[PDB]
């Protein structure tokens, strides 16, 4: 009897954490939210390269997409014990690679310290590759 | 596919804030009244391919009204916005609806009660019935908390595409390029990073 | 070159306007934006209307012609009465001529609906100005022109629809009372002829687009026309048969029949009752034969969203619920109408199954009406037994979380009523839904959650015995479910739901001490589970059970060695060891609820001492070490511990109120010392690091300490019974600790919570601390005013708290304003008017209330110098500031309180309750009454503010206002009439005689 008729599949999830991402707008000299949702460290199973991939709640639109470059440095923000600011030279969330000053804030200092730990582990992996 | 969407409703109800959140992810705290209209493309990725809304974000203040119903011509869909913390904004919903449907006779329309994040709600659930006889979809939304913030567009997408199973899908995520640090911009970045580190992140008492 | 249209010195280039318009509507980014600004400037040019004739004749772009009509509409609605009669007839004839021309060209009529509809609205704006006094033939000519052409007849239905809307539906805010009544009487006088045209079109038939337009106009007529047009003509038969069979007319017809169901109809007349029954029968008959049978799966149809199905099913829900809420008693007695009654309800049951939140709420409002009626009305429930049995399943399967307050409330009330009507049927449905969770067939987190919410919702409806058997059954079944399930995700969902159900059955817990004790000990075990959500639901369930069963924790239960509150307190360290701070606060709050049940003071105070043991010991060590070495307060961890100690005190004070006093007394003096120590560190840090310091985690932590101290004092004082102790013990140290600190900090370091704390202090004991209230004003008044008087946005919290404090000071200790130096009292009046100009409702309402209260406070003083000086200095300031916010269109939400204040001010003069002349000497004959001078001042002020008003309009308005200053609704009517007239030229001054 005849019966009735993302581009993340190549990647291992190294780390996942809820976060709010900001970009600095020097013109207004003010932080602007870029998105809230799961920040993921994705290791490409072909190149062994680790990127940050962050998608907004509800819409799942990309708010960060960049290599965790070995040359990046996580710096505290004056206002927060649970945030990192870093320069990103090439983020492709909005298509064309752009430089940004990012800030990413977590639910807790613990989450932010863990993020820094993982971000450094990712920098080493990217260094070897 | 592209669809003209007109956003109408009283001044300060959150029309521009809502659209900006959707365009850039930012939450604008400042009230800068729209002058006439601001038009922005807004794309969503769906299981049926991309949908583009031509968003005509109109002025709700009478003195900044510009072309008023002139903005509504060839709209294919609409959001009527009010503020659940401001009763007058709900009282004016029939006036916005009237002006809109006189120009756009047969379009899917969502009524949005914005600012449900605010504890002291003045337009209570039981009061909000205007949508029923007008066949409007209704959502409680917060541009601030993102409560139901995708629902108006998802509902309109389903209505315009004529597919009630249409979902928003994760927009594909291209491999990002490897970075070459420019030695000439070294001192440039130190500056910019300095300023950013010493500007406080907003809303340090929020969950994120 | 697009800016060429903005040059009115030359003639208007139509091809250029069409370019600008095309660029706006079809263009993109930069080009669209430039065209936008040019079009907006063109449209707002006050001479632009002169160009409309030229645009309408010579443009090829329907968008240009649309914008041309927008320009004409501005002229017609605002400045029309300035035009010579000849020009008004010219314009009227051009508009009518253009409409007929577009309707007579079939291609244009088909393809230019936007332009025709906008043309029709422009015509209606002209009828609002000229009809019927200047256009008596309009309706006979429209009716005559209707027979010339189907397109013209259809378009005339659109015109009549818009006219009905503008006169009856939207007149209330847009016209004077007098003009609205005039147009309503005018339409009412000619409706007989209009109805004859509509009825003849509906009978003679043929064109669906014509029939639909006629039915759209009828829907509007139904808002106001007498029932006899519907009941004493064939139209009910036509709507409920012919127009329901074709889908083109079905949507509008159903909306018409919904409104027919709302007509004011004689109540005592058997012919009308039969007709009301007949149209319903006819309608349902057409639906069952032409659309779908009673059995049809409307959930499936709606989901599929084919054509206009969703709107049709929404409209059917609106029709059935409207008709049945009014008429179901007509169908209930006659056994020959039983099938119709139950089929109509069965359609509603099917509609209730649609997955559409807002449609569900529509049907639920109706079900609430029905089951409330069956609970009370004799000999009725038996009719609906099968409808009610289905509805039980529908409500249970749709139960939402109690967080959805209104929807949960509606659903619970319907399910309570239904449970009362048949407790066995409800129980059976819930037990068998539970069996489908246990057998896996219907298992999901959503499904076990919704079922638990439904089971919880009917607590209190069964007899205590039936409930006992039901709860035991449900808890055994949920426990079995929990065992069955693999992995703590699943087990945690079921444990949550067990916790939820138990918390909703306190009558059961109160009867079964052993079970209650076990539940509490199990919640204590769950307070060690790190699995997400488990600790929160354990703490949430704990406080909920305690709120309901607190008495069972404070007595010695038979076969216990002590009250269980002692057992909780003894083990509190171990119980709360794994909780987050917010959970700990909830726990201590719950313990406070129990301890407040103990009415023996010695025992209550001992329990409170015991409960507060760990925060008090942590506090004592910190205060000793902290005072020994003020350095230790720079430690981030210590600041967090202190904040958490103060928040634990707040939590326990929140549930104990007046009973908290001995605990407040243990920490009070050292808490105010800490407030000063923390204040110095903040001031120090801001000086050393800058205003940025206030964003730092350390300073925010220090400020949290100050805010929680203020919240603790505010919480206690708001609930204090012994006010002598508040004044004698608490107030002086509080004011010494907070007031100078608030004054002497830079604006960015001042806590708005200080103002909020002082509001409570003045509210509760202001009458007893006249010197304290003066100190409060001296400390906060000028420096807060200076923070909030540069714009409407800066320091939003301070703004709100500032007017709350002034309001309560003005209510309780008005003497403090009497003691202000003249210059400061001037700032007080300036502060109130500033609040009036705020758009923020919180500040605006308080400002108008302060003004009203201040007028009352001055009035109370009687004929003394201060009151006479007040009126000479401020009476006209308050009258003119109030008129400003009434008339500037930016403060509409304040309308009612503006009107109340203006009526108070005018009644003072029209009663002669002001003892001195308000006018300074040699400004008016020295005899003159304040009444004459007020009339004169207002006439002058309104003439200057609204130069386009005639003297007669202003005089008639003010004559009405002063006559009506003892009748707020009418006074307000006169104010709204004035707000309409200031938006136009040539408003009728007789409008202000409206009665
Ligand atoms: C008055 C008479 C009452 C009777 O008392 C009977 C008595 N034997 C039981 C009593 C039992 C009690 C009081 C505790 C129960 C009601 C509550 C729960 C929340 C049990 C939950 C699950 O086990 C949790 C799960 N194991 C935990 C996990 O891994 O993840 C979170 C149960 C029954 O026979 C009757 C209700
Ligand atoms: N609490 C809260 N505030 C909101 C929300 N959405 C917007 N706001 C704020 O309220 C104001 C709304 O400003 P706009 O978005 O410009 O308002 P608008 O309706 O576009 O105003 P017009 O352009 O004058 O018609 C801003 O201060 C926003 O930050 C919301 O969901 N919650
Ligand atoms: N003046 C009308 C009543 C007006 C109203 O009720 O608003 C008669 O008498
Ligand atoms: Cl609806
Ligand atoms: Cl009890
Ligand atoms: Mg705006």
């Amino acid at each position: 009897f005849e019966p009735v008729v993302t581009m993340e599949e190549d990647e291992e999830v190294l780390y996942k954490v809820r976060a709010k991402l900001f970009r600095f707008d020097a013109d207004a000299k003010e932080w602007k939210e870029r998105g809230t949702g799961d920040c993921k460290f994705l290791k490409n199973k072909k190149t062994n390269k680790v990127r940050i991939l962050m998608r907004r709640d509800k819409t799942l639109k990309i708010c960060a997409n960049h290599i965790i470059a070995p040359e990046y440095t996580l710096k505290p923000n004056v206002g927060s014990d649970r945030s990192w600011v870093y320069a990103c030279t090439a983020d492709i969330a909005e298509g064309e690679a752009e430089a940004f000053t990012f800030a990413i804030r977590f639910g807790s200092k613990e989450n932010a310290d863990k993020f820094k730990e993982e971000f450094e582990k990712a920098q080493e992996i990217n260094k070897k590759a | 596919v592209q669809f003209k969407l007109v956003l109408v409703g009283d001044g300060g109800t959150g029309k521009t804030t809502f659209v900006k959140r959707h365009l850039t992810g930012e939450f604008e705290k400042k009230y800068v009244a729209t002058l006439g209209v601001e038009v922005h493309p807004l794309v969503f990725h769906t299981n049926r391919g991309p949908i583009k809304f031509n968003v005509w974000d109109t002025a709700g203040l009478e003195k900044f009204g510009g072309l008023r119903d002139g903005y509504y011509i060839q709209a294919q869909c609409a959001i009527i916005m009010f503020d659940v913390t401001s009763r007058v904004t709900y009282k004016n919903v029939p006036n916005w609806h009237r002006d809109l449907v006189r120009v756009c006779e047969n379009i899917p329309i969502v009524l949005c009660g914005n600012k449900v994040d605010i504890k002291d709600r003045k337009v209570k659930a039981k009061s909000i019935v205007f949508h029923r006889k007008k066949n409007l979809q209704y959502y409680d939304i917060s541009a601030k908390s993102n409560y139901n913030f995708e629902k108006p567009f998802l509902w309109l997408a389903r209505k315009l595409i004529g597919d009630p199973n249409l979902e928003f899908v994760a927009m594909p995520a291209a491999a990002p390029p490897e970075v070459v640090m420019d030695p000439a911009l070294a001192a440039q970045y130190e500056h910019d990073l300095e300023v950013a580190q010493t500007t406080a992140l907003p809303d340090e008492d929020d969950d994120l | 070159s697009m800016e060429g249209i903005l040059d009115f010195s030359n003639d208007l280039d139509i091809a250029l306007l069409d370019q600008v318009v095309s660029t706006f509507y079809q263009g993109e980014g930069v080009q669209q934006k430039q065209a936008q600004e040019i079009l907006t400037k063109f449209q707002d040019n006050p001479d632009a209307w002169e160009k409309v004739d030229q645009i309408l004749q010579f443009s090829t772009n329907p968008q240009s012609k649309f914008i041309a009509l927008s320009i004409l509409d501005k002229l017609i609605t605002r400045k029309w009465k300035l035009l010579p009669n000849d020009h008004r007839i010219g314009i009227r004839n051009f508009v009518v001529g253009m409409i007929i021309s577009m309707c007579q060209d079939d291609e244009v009529f088909k393809t230019q609906k936007n332009l025709i509809n906008k043309s029709d609205l422009t015509l209606v704006q002209i009828l609002k100005q000229e009809w019927p006094q200047n256009w008596p033939e309009f309706i006979p000519e429209l009716i005559g022109s209707s027979s010339s052409s189907v397109n013209v007849c259809e378009n005339n239905m659109i015109v009549l629809k818009l006219l009905s809307e503008e006169v009856f539906d939207f007149s209330a805010e847009q016209m004077t009372q007098a003009k609205a009544l005039h147009l309503k009487n005018s339409m009412s006088k000619e409706f007989e002829q209009i109805f004859k045209l509509c009825f003849q079109v509906l009978e003679q038939g043929s064109s669906s687009s014509l029939i639909v337009a006629t039915l759209e106009s009828l829907l509007r007529y139904l808002h106001w026309i007498p029932y006899r047009y519907i009941y004493e003509t064939n139209i009910l038969e036509l709507l409920s048969t012919k127009f329901m069979t074709s889908p083109d007319t079905r949507a509008i017809t159903l909306k018409c029949l919904t409104e027919v169901s709302n007509l004011k109809i004689p109540q005592d007349n058997d012919l009308i009752k039969r007709q009301t029954v007949l149209f319903f029968q006819n309608t349902l008959q057409q639906i069952a034969t032409s659309v779908m049978p009673v059995t049809a799966d409307l959930k499936a149809t709606y989901a599929n969203a084919n054509g206009n199905d969703q709107s049709f099913l929404q409209d059917l829900a609106m029709f059935l619920t409207t008709y049945l809420a009014r008429n179901r008693a007509l169908l209930e007695s006659d056994e020959s109408l039983r099938e119709l009654l139950l089929n109509a309800h069965q359609y509603l049951i099917q509609l209730s199954k649609i997955e559409e939140r807002e449609l569900f709420k529509t049907t639920l409002d109706y079900w609430h009406n029905l089951v409330a009626d069956l609970f009370y009305e004799p000999l009725k429930k038996h009719i609906y037994e099968e409808i009610c049995s289905q509805l039980r399943l529908v409500i249970i399967e749709n139960m939402v979380r109690p967080e959805e307050i209104q929807l949960y409330k509606s659903e619970r009330e319907v399910l309570v009523y239904l449970t009362h009507l048949n407790v066995i049927d409800t129980e059976e449905i819930m037990i068998s839904k539970l069996a489908r969770q246990i057998d896996g067939s219907e298992w999901s987190w959503h499904n076990i959650n919704t079922l638990s919410w439904a089971i919880g919702s009917i607590s209190g409806t069964m007899s205590e015995d039936t409930e006992k058997r039901f709860v035991v059954t449900v808890i055994k079944d949920l426990l079995g479910l929990c065992e069955q399930k693999r992995g703590k995700d699943n087990k945690a969902v079921v444990a949550r739901d067990i916790m939820y159900v138990v918390g909703e059955y306190p009558r059961f817990l109160k009867a079964h001490w052993n079970f209650l004790r076990t539940v509490i000990l199990k919640l204590f075990e769950f307070m060690h589970e790190t699995h997400e959500g488990v600790q929160d639901m354990a703490c949430d369930t704990f406080i909920k059970i305690v709120q309901k069963c607190k008495y069972h924790f404070v007595i010695q239960q038979p076969r216990e060695s002590e009250p269980f509150i002692q057992t909780i307190i003894r083990d509190i360290q171990k119980t709360t060891a794994d909780l987050q701070p917010q959970q700990v606060h909830t726990f201590y709050k719950a313990c406070g609820i129990i301890i407040s049940e103990e009415r023996s003071v010695a025992e209550r105070n001992r329990l409170l001492s015991d409960l507060m043991q760990l925060p008090n010991m942590a506090w004592d060590t910190i205060v000793e070490q902290s005072t020994a070495n003020p350095t230790l307060l720079l430690d981030s961890e210590t600041v967090k511990i202190i904040a958490n100690i103060i928040k634990t005190n707040v939590a326990v004070c929140t549930s104990m109120g007046a009973d908290f006093y001995p605990q407040l007394g243990h920490i009070y003096y050292n808490m105010l010392q800490l407030y000063r120590a923390v204040s110095s560190m903040i001031s120090t840090q801001v000086a050393a690091e800058g205003l940025i310091a206030t964003k730092t985690p350390k300073v925010r932590g220090l400020r949290t300490i100050k805010k929680e101290i203020l919240k603790l004092v505010e919480t206690y004082i708001s609930k204090a019974r012994n006010l002598d102790d508040v004044v004698k013990v608490l107030v002086e140290p509080l004011l010494n600790a907070v007031l100078e600190d608030y004054m002497n900090n830079v604006p960015d370091a001042r806590d708005a919570e200080v103002l909020n704390c002082m509001t409570t202090v003045v509210e509760k004991v202001g009458h007893m601390i006249p010197q304290g209230v003066i100190l409060i004003l001296q400390s906060v008044f000028e420096c807060t005013l200076d923070m909030i008087n540069k714009d409407f946005t800066e320091y939003p919290e301070h703004r709100v708290e500032f007017y709350k404090l002034l309001k309560v000071i003005n209510e309780k200790s008005f003497a403090a304003f009497l003691e202000l130096p003249p210059a400061a009292f001037k700032l007080f009046v300036d502060a109130i008017c500033w609040a009036f100009k705020h758009n923020n409702r919180d500040v605006e309402v308080n400002g108008l209330q302060i003004a009203l209260d201040l007028v009352k406070n001055i009035e109370r003083m009687g004929n003394v110098p201060f009151a006479n000086e007040f009126h000479k200095n401020y009476f006209f300031i308050f009258v003119s500031e109030t008129f400003f916010v009434l008339t500037d269109s930016d403060h509409k939400s304040g309308f009612s309180k503006q009107a109340l204040l203006l009526m108070k001010l005018i009644s003072l003069v029209y009663d002669n309750k002001i003892s001195v002349p308000l006018y300074q000497e040699a400004e008016v004959p020295q005899g003159t009454s304040n009444q004459v001078y007020l009339s004169q001042y207002l006439a002058n002020m309104l003439s200057n503010a609204f130069p386009h008003l005639t003297s007669e309009q202003i005089a008639s308005f003010l004559s009405a206002l002063t006559k009506q200053c003892k009748d707020l609704v009418v006074f307000k009517g006169t104010l709204r009439d004035f707000l309409v007239q200031i938006k136009e030229v040539g408003g009728d001054p007789t409008d202000y005689l409206f009665a």
